[PDB]
């Protein structure tokens, strides 16, 4: 990466030296917020790179286009609470209990479901 | 500057105290080392007793200064 204040005999200033990849990808394809996206010509990775259930590869940014005429899907909501205890010996904050509530279908574009949780688990 | 443990954000359990660093000494010039030996007398007040106004210790100091003829008196 070239220096921010690069100067030369023929050019007076340089713009975009330290720019970030995510901003260029977002503005070049005109992606405004979470929405449905179309990706063409997918490639298959040699090895998995994520814990997600499905994976794909896009070779070039121009291979991904934004489609807005599709309804949004519901997400999964997970709330959790923790309890801690200071170590008697020295300066440590140990964890003794977790309690979580989960809902498998929470609609972003609708009202909050009642009850807002379906299953739960605890550990001590 | 302290080095300690602050897990709750309301109290610091200090563990190490950094020692301070003094300013650099005055760097002598070649002309400053050419000077000769000198004597400086130093005295501080009060120059009179707690019940008198005659200033006898001041006169004694003047006599000592005259006798010893120092280079500087503060």
């Amino acid at each position: 990466q070239l220096p921010q204040d690069l100067k030369g005999e023929t050019f007076s200033h340089v713009f975009g030296t330290n720019t970030s990849s995510l901003e260029l990808f977002l503005m070049n394809r005109k992606i405004k917020g979470p929405c449905w996206l179309e990706v063409k010509s997918p490639q298959l990775l040699n090895q998995p790179v994520s814990w997600c259930k499905a994976e794909a590869m896009a070779l070039k940014p121009d291979l991904v286009n934004v489609i807005k005429d599709v309804s949004p899907p519901p997400l999964v909501v997970m709330a959790f609470s923790m309890k801690t205890m200071q170590n008697a010996k020295n300066h440590q904050n140990e964890i003794i209990a977790m309690a979580a509530l989960v809902h498998h279908s929470f609609a972003l574009d609708k009202a909050a479901p009642k009850p807002p949780f379906q299953s739960h688990f605890c550990v001590v | 500057i302290m080095e300690g443990i602050n897990t709750t954000g309301r109290k610091l359990v200090a563990t190490k105290l950094y020692e301070g660093v003094p300013l650099p000494f005055y760097q002598p010039t070649e002309e400053d080392a050419d000077f000769e030996q000198s004597m400086v007398l130093v005295a501080c007040g009060p120059y009179t007793t707690s019940d008198s106004i005659t200033y006898d210790p001041l006169l004694d100091l003047i006599a000592v200064i005259n006798h010893d003829r120092p280079d500087v008196c503060i």
